[PDB]
């Protein structure tokens, strides 16, 4: 289990979840927000 | 002194020494000694600022709604005409504040220094510890104890959190604060934060 | 025909 | 250390001794390798036996009292549509900090055994229990069945265990049920029951 | 208003756009049966659609003289929110990054042999570090009055 941990904790491993979720929450995102060119909040 | 959080070992720095110390620093801010200096007088004045703005904009609203007085809300003090024009009010707050924050940064720097009278030479401060100037600023000459400071402390973080408060939930309803508790008080299950809005 | 491209649009 | 296991002559893993209450060497996929995790997995299935045990009693004992005519609670399954006296939101909320601080407790226990054994309102109150999920005291503990010998305790802990893993298995296979099939737990029950042949999953 | 532009709301092209935009979306609507899912999804379209145009109109943007709108990036009060009010945000969430990137290479200065700890991250440090950077001005700036962030 240690060593799993270690393999999954390598740069390419990781930097892949990381991307996964990053594109996931901006795909959300754009979902739930359709379209927008402006900062209307304020 | 106490712990903010059962199961966690507090930060060497924080020693307890300091005033209302719970040994609360999870980000790691005032690690070096200067920053924790800077960031004790800061959190003195930021604070002893909020204790009186909260009252201010509390106690009328009350005292409106139960009929004494009829004053405008915080909000539309601002909106509201008086005698001269808010450009020289904000002028003269301007200046006076300028000087005597000043003053009080040139007594953050350079501690005992700053404590005699520029106009009369006789009159001074007696000597102190930096953010409880004591003196002329203490006329009752009450009891500077520990647990005075830590009571202002307490009372001020209060402070912080109700203005944080009345700010946002102003923005998000535009009812008042006062209104906004009796509104709750009226039925409590269908007048909180997740029933409405 | 109609329900595989539907598949996609299901959300 | 000569236990029964799941799989008779073989050889158990070398990290279950089988000091563990509920023990039979069953973990092939070595899970529970290091120490830390095989106590986290040891919290976890305690914390997950009694949630599935008091679901498992919450959900069969209504299902049978109506089907009998002594009540008229409805189905579990569509017990989160009815309406009730507050939108659900806001039952979420109050349950989520009622239930938060009580897990904010039980995780400084974790993490420090004995921190959070002492009542910070009224100081006069304690928490008697030394051992981690077992809390003890009269709160948790008010007949005092849970002191006693290291052979009744463990004993009891293994009832303990078991009914909570066949809670659990119960809790699925009521949930499958419900899914697949479309009908109360105690229909399917009384219709496999009356024709054990044609009765099955596979209809 | 500004540089000889027309307000987006007022503005005649910008609609005769949304028009043919429609109108494309409509022509290729009748050829499948209105109750088929392919009419779903070009309704869904022409709904966007009305609604982009909708709050673009009503957001107060220029269009100009081709009929799209324009971007002002001078400092108006009238446009906070066209370039200054992304642009900091931007800038807070790209300073949290470049903080958090450079604590944890002084984390791991102090061992012999940090190599091995750049190719194969750790998660439990790495961790403790990324919330730091919430707070990332207050920090840099004190740093910056200490005399920390220069190399001597
Ligand atoms: C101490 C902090 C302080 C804060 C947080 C506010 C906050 C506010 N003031 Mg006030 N003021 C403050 C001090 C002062 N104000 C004024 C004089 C005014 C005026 C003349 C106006 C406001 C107005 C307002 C509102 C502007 C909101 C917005 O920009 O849209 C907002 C509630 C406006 C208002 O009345 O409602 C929007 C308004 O026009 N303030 C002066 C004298 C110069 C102050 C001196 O410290
Ligand atoms: C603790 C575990 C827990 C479990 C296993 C379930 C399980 C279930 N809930 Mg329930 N709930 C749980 C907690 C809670 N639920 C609700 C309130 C609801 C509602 C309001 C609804 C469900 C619904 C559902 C069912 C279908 C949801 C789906 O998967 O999509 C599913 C059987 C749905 C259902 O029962 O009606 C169709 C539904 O919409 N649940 C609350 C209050 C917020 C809970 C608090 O812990
Ligand atoms: C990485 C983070 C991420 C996050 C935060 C969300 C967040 C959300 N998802 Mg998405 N989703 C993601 C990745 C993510 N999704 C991925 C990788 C897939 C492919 C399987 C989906 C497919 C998906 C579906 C199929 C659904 C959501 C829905 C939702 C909502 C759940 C409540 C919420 C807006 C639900 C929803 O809001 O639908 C309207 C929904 O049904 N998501
Ligand atoms: C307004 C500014 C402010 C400032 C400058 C301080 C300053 C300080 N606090 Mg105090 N405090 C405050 C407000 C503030 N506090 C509030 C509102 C509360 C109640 C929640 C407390 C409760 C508190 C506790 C319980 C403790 C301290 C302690 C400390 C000291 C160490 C931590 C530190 O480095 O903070 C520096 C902080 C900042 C630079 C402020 C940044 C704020 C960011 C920009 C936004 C926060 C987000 C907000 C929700 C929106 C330091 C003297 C510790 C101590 O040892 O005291 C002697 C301690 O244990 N504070
Ligand atoms: C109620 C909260 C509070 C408390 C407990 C303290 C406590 C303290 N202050 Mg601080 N202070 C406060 C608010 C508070 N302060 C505010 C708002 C300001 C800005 C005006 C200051 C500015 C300040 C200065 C300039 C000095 C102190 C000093 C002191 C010490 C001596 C005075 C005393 O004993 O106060 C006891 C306080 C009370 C019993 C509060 C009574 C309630 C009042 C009357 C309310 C009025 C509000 C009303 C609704 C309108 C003591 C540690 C002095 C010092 O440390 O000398 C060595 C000193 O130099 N304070
Ligand atoms: C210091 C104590 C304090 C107190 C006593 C109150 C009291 C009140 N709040 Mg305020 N509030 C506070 C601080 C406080 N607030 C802070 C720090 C925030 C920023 C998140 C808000 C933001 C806020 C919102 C957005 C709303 C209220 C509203 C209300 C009322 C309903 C309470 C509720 O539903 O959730 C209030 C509590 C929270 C949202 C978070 C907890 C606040 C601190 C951590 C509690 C200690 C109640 C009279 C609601 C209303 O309008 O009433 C009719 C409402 O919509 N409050
Ligand atoms: C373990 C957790 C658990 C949970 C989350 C629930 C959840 C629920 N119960 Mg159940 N229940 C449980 C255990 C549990 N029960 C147990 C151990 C029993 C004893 C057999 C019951 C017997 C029971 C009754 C008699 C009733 C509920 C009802 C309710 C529902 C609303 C009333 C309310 O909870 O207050 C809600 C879905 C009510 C219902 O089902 O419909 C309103 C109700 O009348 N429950
Ligand atoms: C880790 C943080 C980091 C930081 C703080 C800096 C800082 C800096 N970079 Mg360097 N750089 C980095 C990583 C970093 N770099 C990497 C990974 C590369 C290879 C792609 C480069 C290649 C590079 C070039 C070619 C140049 C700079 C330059 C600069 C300077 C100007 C700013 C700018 O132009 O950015 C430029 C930024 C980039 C092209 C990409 C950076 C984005 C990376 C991917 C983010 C850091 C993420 C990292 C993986 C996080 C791990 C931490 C986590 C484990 C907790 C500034 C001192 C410029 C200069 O010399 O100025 C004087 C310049 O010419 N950098
Ligand atoms: C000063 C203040 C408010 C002052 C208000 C005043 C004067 C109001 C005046 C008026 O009303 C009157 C009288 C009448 C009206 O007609 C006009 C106005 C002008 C409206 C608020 C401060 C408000 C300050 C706030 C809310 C600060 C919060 C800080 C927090 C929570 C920090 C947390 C942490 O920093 C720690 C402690 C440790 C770290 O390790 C971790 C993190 C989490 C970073
Ligand atoms: C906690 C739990 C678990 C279930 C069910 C849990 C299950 C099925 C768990 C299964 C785990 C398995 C099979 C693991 C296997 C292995 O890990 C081992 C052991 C060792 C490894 O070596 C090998 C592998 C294979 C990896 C269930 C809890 C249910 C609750 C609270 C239900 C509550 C309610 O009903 C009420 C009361 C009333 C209703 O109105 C509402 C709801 C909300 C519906």
């Amino acid at each position: 289990m240690r060593d799993l941990k270690t393999y999954l904790s390598v740069a390419p491993v990781i930097s892949t979840l990381w991307f996964a979720a990053l594109a996931g929450l901006l795909i959300e995102i754009n979902r739930l927000f359709p379209d927008a060119l402006i900062f209307p909040f304020f | 002194k106490g712990e903010w959080l059962p199961g966690l070992a507090s930060p060497d720095y924080l020693t307890g020494s300091l005033a209302g110390d719970n040994g609360f620093d999870p980000l790691g801010l005032a690690e070096d000694p200067e920053n924790l200096k800077w960031f004790v007088q800061a959190e003195l004045v930021h604070g002893r600022w909020a204790m009186l703005g909260v009252a201010g904009m509390l106690l009328p609203e009350v005292f409106t709604k139960i009929g004494i007085i009829n004053v405008p809300e915080w909000y539309d003090a601002g909106k509201e005409q008086y005698f001269a024009s808010s450009s020289t009010l904000f002028v003269i707050e301007f200046i006076l504040f300028h000087y005597v924050e000043i003053r009080r940064w040139q007594d953050i720097k350079n501690p005992g220094s700053v404590n005699q009278d520029p106009i009369f030479k006789q009159y001074s401060l007696p000597k102190g510890e930096v953010g409880y100037p004591g003196g002329i600023f203490n006329p009752l000459n009450f009891a500077p104890t520990q647990e005075a400071k830590e009571k202002e402390l307490a009372n001020g973080r209060l402070a912080m959190l109700a203005f944080l408060g009345f700010v946002v939930q102003h923005n998000v309803t535009g009812k008042g604060p006062f209104e906004n508790l009796l509104q709750h008080l009226s039925d409590p299950w269908h007048n909180t934060i997740v029933q409405t809005f | 025909s109609g329900a595989n491209f539907a598949r996609a649009f299901t959300v | 250390p000569d236990r029964p296991i799941w799989f008779p002559g073989s050889t158990p893993p070398e990290w279950l001794d089988g000091s563990l209450p509920g023990d039979f060497g069953f973990d092939p996929l070595g899970l529970s390798s290091d120490p830390d995790s095989l106590k986290w997995n040891v919290q976890a299935e305690i914390v997950h036996c009694r949630w599935a045990m008091l679901g498992a009693a919450g959900i069969f004992i209504p299902e049978f009292l109506t089907k009998i005519g002594i009540l008229n609670t409805p189905s579990w399954y569509t017990a989160g549509e009815q309406e009730y006296f507050t939108d659900k939101t806001t039952l979420f909320v109050v349950e989520l900090i009622l239930i938060g601080w009580a897990e904010g407790r039980r995780w400084a226990d974790i993490i420090k055994p004995g921190s959070v054994n002492t009542d910070p309102v009224f100081p006069n109150n304690k928490l008697t229990g030394t051992d981690v999920g077992y809390p003890g005291g009269l709160w948790f503990d008010p007949l005092g069945w849970g002191s006693g010998s290291p052979a009744k305790l463990k004993e009891l802990r293994t009832k303990e265990i078991k009914n909570g893993r066949l809670a659990m298995l119960a809790v699925m296979g009521a949930w499958f049920q419900h899914i697949y099939t479309g009908t109360g737990p105690i229909d399917n029950l009384f219709a496999h029951l009356a024709d054990p042949g044609h009765a099955t999953i596979f209809a | 208003d500004i540089s000889g532009l027309t307000p987006c709301k007022d503005s005649k092209q910008f609609a005769k756009r949304e028009k043919q935009q429609i109108k494309k979306l409509e022509s290729s609507l009748k050829l499948y049966a209105p109750e088929s899912a392919p009419a779903l999804a070009l309704n869904a379209q022409i709904e966007k659609t009305k609604r982009r145009f909708d709050n673009y109109g009503k957001y107060g943007l220029l269009c100009g003289s081709d009929g799209l709108p324009h971007l002002i990036v001078n400092g108006d009060q009238r446009h906070w929110g066209e370039f200054i009010t992304p642009g900091i945000l931007f800038l807070y969430i790209a300073g949290w990054i470049g903080w958090v990137g450079r604590s944890y290479l002084i984390a791991i200065s102090g061992e012999k042999k940090p190599a091995m700890k750049e190719i194969i991250i750790d998660v439990p440090l790495a961790s403790r570090i990324i919330f730091r950077g919430f707070i990332w001005p207050v920090a840099a700036y004190r740093e910056f009055l200490n005399g920390d962030l220069i190399a001597k």
